[PDB]
RNA sequence: AGUACAUGCUAAGACUUCACCAGUCAAAGCGAACCUCAAUUGAUCCAAUAACUUGACCAACGGAACAAGUUACCCUAGGG
RNA sequence: CCGAGCCUGGUGAUAGCUGGUUGUCCAAGAUAGAAUCUUAGUUCAACUUUAAAUUUGCCCACAGAACCAAAUCCCCUUGUAAAUUUAACUGUUAGUCCAAAGAGGAACAGCUCUUUGGACACUAGGAAAAAACCUUGUAGAGAGAGUAAAAAAUUUAACA
C-alpha cells in the first residue's frame, strides 16, 4: 500500500480488502470461502455446505487487514437494516 | 527411473487417548484401515475416522470380534477358521460421566 | 501392542493357509491323491452313491479335493463320478476299502486309480 | 521389546501344525456362540465388563409327554403348524412353580433389592395377586413389573393370596421430596388372620400416590411378610417417612418376606386432588433440565469459525446499544 | 464418455441441478426434491453444460 | 430419555437399545431372552419348563416357537416392557418360524421398535 | 470409473499434510425412506448465463493474460 | 574509452549483488519446516524480546496404544517454577563435526541426503600444535587450599 500519497500526503486503503471483506467494530474480518461457485459437480454436499460460510481470519490474518485500510474503515456504522449489525460487538469474554 | 512418491504423512493415529476426558463429536481416533472397533456411544465416519458420541472418558478394552453377516469378507475369513479361535480385536468405549439432567424443581403451583 | 503383554491377541494369518507323490518316509505310509470313477448306467444311483460316499469321506476326516465328472458316452449312455481322496492309515484303508466294497447298491464298479 | 503376557494365551491351545485335521467352522453360528460364552467369561486384561458393569415328578413328567405325544390330532395340529396352546393354564402353573425366580429377577431389574433391602435378596414364595377395582365391572391387577394410574389407585386394593399371619406394606422407595434415601409408606397391615385382609390391623391408612408432574415414573412395592408371632408397632409427611432396612432389622428375629408385587405411577389428574383436597398442598412441578450444552472458552480470533461463533456465547437476542 | 448436463425443474421454476450422463444413453426424466415446493418434483432435462 | 449404546456399528449385533430379545434354537430347545444392555437376564421363556413344555408335542417346530411368542408377549405385558429393538441375521429373518414369532410380536401387543430418544 | 437421484435444508463438537488457502468427520433438529475406491485434481480477476451453474495438460500442476535460439565482440554486480 | 560517439537533463534511474553502518553498562537472547520464474531472495511458521491477564507447565506410574531393536505417545504422585492466553514488534533458518540408527557413492573423500543425542559459534584446564576429543560452565581481587581430565605399552619360530 501507500504509506503517504503524493497530493494529500495520507495512508491509502488497498481497495481489494474492501471490496471483498467485512469488518466488525469488535476487530473481527467476515470472509467468504475460496471458490464456493466452482465446480461443485464435484463436490459433495458437505463440502459446498461449508464452503458456503462466512467464515472469520486468524489473529496475524486481521491484523496484516487492519494495517491495509485506514482509519474510516475501523468505524461505528449505525445503519438501518444491516443484516450484520448484531455481530459488530463481542460479548462475555473472558480471553 | 523412480518418479512420484513425495506424498507427505496423513497425520493420522490416536486423538484422544484412554484416560483422556472427551466430551460430545471429538474425534478419538483417524485411521486408513480398520484398527479400531465402536463401543459404547461411539460413532465412525465414512472415511473410518472414529469419533465419541457421548461426554466421558476414552476407554480402550479388547472384545470379541463377530461382524455383520452381510460383510461377507470377515464372515468367510471366520469360516476359514478352526473350532478354537475366535477374533479379538481392539474397541473404544466411552464411559459417560455428565448423567442425563437432573430433576430440578421449576414452578411451584 | 508391541510391547504389553497382550500383544498379538487378534493376529488369525498364523490360523490361515493363504497358499502329488505320496508320503512314505520311514513309518508314516501315506496314499496321494486318488480318483474314485463311480460308472453307472444311471445318473440316480452313481450320484447317490457319490453323496454316500462323500458323507462317509467328511464324517471320517479324510481330505476330498475335488467331486467333478468326465462327460459320457454314447452306446445306453455311461454317467460316472469322480471322487478325489486323501488321508489315510493302512488299517484305515482295509476298513475304508472294504467299507466301499460292502456299500456298493447295484452293479456298480469301483476304482482306486492314482492321478494321472 | 517383547513382554511375557500375565495370564494364559487364548487361541493358544489350538495352534497346532495340522490344522487340516481338526473339525472346522462350518457354520456362521457356532462362531457367534463361542464367542458369546468366551465374552461372558472374565479375562485377565482390561475388557467391557470392568467399566459398564424328586424323581416322581420326573417320572410324572415323562408320562404326561408320552400320554401327550401319543395324540395322533395333536401330532396332526403341529405338523400343520395350526396347534394352539391355552395360555391360561400356562401362566397358573408358571404362577405355582417357577413364577418367584422370574419375580426376583424383575425387581433385581428394579433395584428394589438394592435399596428396599440394600442387597439382601429373598425368594418370595408366595404367588400374590392384588387388584385395584375399576368401576364395578373391572379390576386392574398387580403383579410386579406393571403400570397402574392414581386414578385407578384411589382405593384400598383387595389383596388375593392362596397361603396360610402376614404383614403387608405399601412403599414408594423413590416418591420422598427431601431425603434422597428414604421412602414412603402407604398402607401395611399386620396380624394378618389367614387370607383376608378386612381383618387386619392397620398401621397408617391408605393414601393414593403421588407421582408429582414431571417426576417421571414412581415405583410403588408390595411387600408381602410371613409372620410367626404377634408383634405390635408403633396426613403428615414427616410422620410418612422411614426406611425399610432398618425397619425390617428391627424386627427380623421373626419376620421373613415371602411377596413381592411392584407397579409403576406417572402423573395424572387424581395426584393434584390427592395434593389438593386432603393433603392441602400446593403442586410442586418439576421439569427434566437439561445441563447446558457445550462450548469452549470464547477465542480472540475464531479462526476457520463461522458467523454463528457470535451466537454460541450470546444470551439475549435483542439489538442491544450500550450507551447510544 | 461423459456429459456434465443441467437438470431443470417442471415445478420450482428457476431451481436448476446438474448431474453426469453418458454419451450414448437415453435422455433423463428424474425425481429430484424441490425445496420451493418443498416435494419430490419430476426434473426434465434441456441443456448439456459440458462434455468431459 | 436415557442414552443407548449408540454405536457398536460394525459389529453385530447393534447394542443401541434397552430390551433385546435373543433366541436360541438349540438342537432340542428352543428359548427367547428380553435382555437390559448390561447383560442381565430381564425376561426369559424357555421350552425347559414344564408348564410350556407339557402342552406342546415338540419343543422345536413353529408350534413351539408360536407358544413361546404368545408366552413372552404375554410376559412382556405382565413385566411392563413395551418397546423393542430386534435384530435377526438376514437367513434367520427368512424363516417361517421366527416371522411367525414376529407376528406374535405383533398380535400380543409388543411394538418390535423402540421409540426414538429425546435429545 | 461405477450406482443413484434426500449426492435435501440446517446445526453442538473435533481432525488436518508441520503456516495460510484448502480440505475432512459430525451429535442433535426440520424434512424424508423405512455411496465404493487412495491419488482420481486448479485459487483470484475475468468471461458465457435472467437465474442456478460452467470455463485451462494455467501438467513449469499455490497458476504472471499472451514472449525462442546465439554471442570466441559480449558488458555489468558478485561467487569458485 | 565505438558490437555502437560524446555532453547535459530525466537520474540520488535501477541491482535479490558487494562493502560499510560511529558512546558506555546491565538484562533477556542460536538451526523445525511449508510455499515461492524459488533455493544469493521473500511471506507464513518455529524460536526469540517486551508488557499484561490467568492457572497450571516440565519430570512423569498402574492401566493403555493393529494386523500384515533402541525406543516413542498418554500419564496421577514427587521434585520444581514455569506455562497458556492477550497486546506489540524486530531478528535467525545450504549450519559444521562427533556417537548411534539408515541411504547414495568404492561398505574412498575435510563427499552428499533423513532421525535421535551432544559440542562449536560463550569461559577455562588437558590430549604436541588442536572450532567439533576428555574435564569444566554465570563472570571480581589474593604472592592461599583440595581436586577433575591429564605420561602408550609391545620384541617374536632349533629339534626326536
Ligand atoms: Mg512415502
Ligand atoms: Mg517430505
Ligand atoms: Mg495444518
Ligand atoms: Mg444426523
Ligand atoms: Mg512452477
Ligand atoms: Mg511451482
Ligand atoms: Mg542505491
Ligand atoms: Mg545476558
Ligand atoms: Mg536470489
Ligand atoms: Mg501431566
Ligand atoms: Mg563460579
Amino acid at each position: 500500500l501507500t504509506y503517504f500519497s503524493a497530493r494529500k500526503g495520507k495512508r491509502k486503503t488497498v481497495k481489494a480488502v474492501i471490496d471483498r471483506f467485512l469488518r466488525l467494530h469488535c476487530g473481527l474480518w467476515v470472509r467468504r470461502k475460496a471458490g464456493y461457485k466452482k465446480k461443485l459437480w464435484k463436490k459433495t454436499p458437505a463440502r459446498k455446505k461449508r464452503l458456503r460460510e462466512f467464515v472469520f481470519c486468524n489473529k496475524t490474518q486481521s491484523k496484516l487487514l487492519d494495517k491495509m485500510t485506514t482509519s474510516f474503515w475501523k468505524r461505528r456504522n449505525w445503519y438501518v437494516d444491516d443484516p450484520y449489525q448484531k455481530y459488530h460487538d463481542r460479548t462475555n469474554l473472558k480471553v | 527411473k523412480n518418479l512420484g512418491g513425495k506424498s507427505s504423512g496423513r497425520r493420522q493415529g490416536i486423538k484422544k487417548m484412554e484416560g483422556h476426558y472427551v466430551h460430545a463429536g471429538n474425534i478419538i481416533a483417524t485411521q486408513r484401515h480398520f484398527r479400531w472397533h465402536p463401543g459404547a456411544h461411539v460413532g465412525v465416519g465414512k472415511n473410518k475416522c472414529l469419533y465419541a458420541l457421548e461426554e466421558g472418558i476414552v476407554r480402550y478394552t479388547k472384545e470379541v470380534y463377530v461382524p455383520h453377516p452381510r460383510n461377507t469378507e470377515a464372515v468367510d475369513l471366520i469360516t476359514r477358521l478352526p473350532k478354537g479361535a475366535v477374533l479379538y480385536k481392539t474397541f473404544v468405549h466411552v464411559v459417560p460421566a455428565k448423567p442425563e439432567g437432573t430433576f430440578k424443581l421449576v414452578a411451584m403451583l | 501392542y508391541k510391547t504389553k503383554p497382550t500383544h498379538g491377541i487378534g493376529k488369525y494369518k498364523h490360523l490361515i493357509k493363504a497358499e502329488v507323490r505320496a508320503i512314505n518316509l520311514g513309518t508314516d505310509y501315506e496314499y496321494g491323491v486318488l480318483n474314485i470313477h463311480l460308472t453307472a448306467y444311471d445318473m440316480t444311483l452313481a450320484e447317490s452313491y457319490a453323496q454316500y460316499v462323500h458323507n462317509l469321506c467328511n464324517s471320517l476326516s479324510i481330505k476330498v479335493e475335488e467331486s467333478y465328472a468326465m462327460p459320457t458316452k454314447t452306446i445306453l449312455t455311461t454317467h460316472e463320478r469322480v471322487v478325489q481322496i486323501s488321508g489315510l492309515s493302512a488299517t484305515f484303508a482295509e476298513i475304508f476299502l472294504e467299507i466301499i466294497q460292502s456299500s456298493l447298491p447295484e452293479g456298480v464298479r469301483l476304482s482306486v486309480k492314482e492321478h494321472t | 521389546r517383547r513382554t511375557p503376557p500375565l495370564g494364559p494365551m487364548p487361541n493358544s491351545d489350538i495352534d497346532l501344525s495340522n490344522l487340516e485335521r481338526l473339525e472346522k467352522y462350518r457354520s456362521f453360528d457356532r462362531y457367534r456362540r463361542r464367542a458369546e460364552q468366551e465374552a461372558q467369561a472374565p479375562h485377565w486384561w482390561r475388557t467391557y465388563r470392568e467399566y459398564f458393569g424328586r424323581t416322581q415328578q420326573l417320572l410324572e413328567r415323562k408320562q404326561a409327554i408320552q400320554e401327550l405325544r401319543a395324540n395322533v390330532e395333536e401330532e396332526r395340529a403341529a405338523r400343520l403348524r395350526t396347534a394352539s396352546v391355552p395360555l391360561d393354564a400356562v401362566r397358573a402353573e408358571w404362577e405355582r412353580t417357577c413364577g418367584p425366580y422370574h419375580k426376583q429377577r424383575l425387581a433385581e431389574y428394579y433395584g428394589l433389592y438394592r435399596d428396599l433391602f440394600h442387597g439382601a435378596t429373598f425368594v418370595p414364595r408366595v404367588p400374590l395377586h392384588v387388584a385395584y377395582a375399576v368401576g364395578e365391572d373391572d379390576l386392574m391387577p398387580v403383579y410386579c413389573g406393571n403400570e397402574v394410574t392414581p386414578t385407578e389407585a384411589a382405593q384400598a386394593p383387595e389383596v388375593t393370596y392362596e397361603a396360610e399371619l402376614w404383614t403387608l406394606l405399601l412403599t414408594s422407595l423413590d416418591g420422598h421430596l427431601l431425603e434422597p434415601d428414604a421412602e414412603y409408606l402407604h398402607w401395611l397391615l399386620t396380624n394378618i388372620p389367614g387370607n383376608r385382609v378386612a381383618e387386619g390391623q392397620v398401621t397408617c391408612p391408605y393414601l393414593p400416590p403421588f407421582p408429582a408432574r414431571g417426576s417421571g415414573i414412581h415405583r410403588l412395592a408390595f411387600l408381602l411378610f410371613k409372620q410367626d408371632q404377634p408383634i405390635d408397632f408403633s396426613y403428615q409427611l414427616a410422620q410418612r417417612t422411614f426406611r425399610t432396612f432398618d425397619f425390617y432389622k428391627k424386627h427380623q428375629e421373626t419376620m421373613t418376606p415371602a411377596g413381592l408385587s411392584f407397579f409403576q405411577c406417572r402423573w395424572d389428574d387424581s395426584v393434584t386432588y390427592i395434593f389438593h383436597q386432603l393433603l392441602d398442598m400446593r403442586e410442586p412441578v418439576f421439569e427434566f433440565v437439561r445441563p447446558p450444552p457445550y462450548h469452549p472458552k470464547q477465542k480472540r480470533f475464531p479462526h476457520r469459525q463461522p458467523l454463528r461463533y457470535l451466537d454460541r456465547y450470546r444470551d439475549s437476542h435483542e439489538p442491544t446499544y450500550g450507551i447510544y | 464418455k461423459n456429459i456434465l448436463v443441467r437438470m431443470v425443474s417442471e415445478a420450482g421454476t428457476g431451481f436448476c441441478f446438474n448431474t453426469k450422463r453418458n454419451r450414448l444413453r437415453e435422455k433423463l426424466t428424474l425425481l429430484h426434491y424441490d425445496p420451493v415446493v418443498k416435494q419430490r418434483v419430476l426434473f426434465v432435462e434441456k441443456k448439456k453444460i459440458r462434455s468431459l | 430419555v436415557a442414552r443407548k449404546e449408540r454405536g457398536w456399528r460394525t459389529v453385530f449385533p447393534s447394542r443401541e437399545f434397552w430390551h433385546r430379545l435373543r433366541v436360541i434354537r438349540t438342537q432340542h430347545h428352543v428359548e427367547a431372552l428380553v435382555e437390559h444392555q448390561n447383560g442381565k437376564v430381564v425376561v426369559s421363556a424357555s421350552t425347559r419348563e414344564w408348564a410350556i413344555k407339557k402342552h406342546l408335542y415338540s419343543t422345536r417346530n413353529v408350534v413351539a416357537c408360536e407358544s413361546i411368542g404368545r408366552v413372552l408377549a404375554q410376559r412382556c405385558l405382565e413385566a411392563g416392557i413395551n418397546f423393542m429393538v430386534y435384530q435377526p441375521t438376514p437367513w434367520e429373518a427368512a424363516s417361517d418360524s421366527m416371522k411367525r414369532l414376529q407376528s406374535a410380536m405383533t398380535e400380543g401387543g409388543v411394538v418390535l421398535r423402540e421409540p426414538q430418544r429425546i435429545y
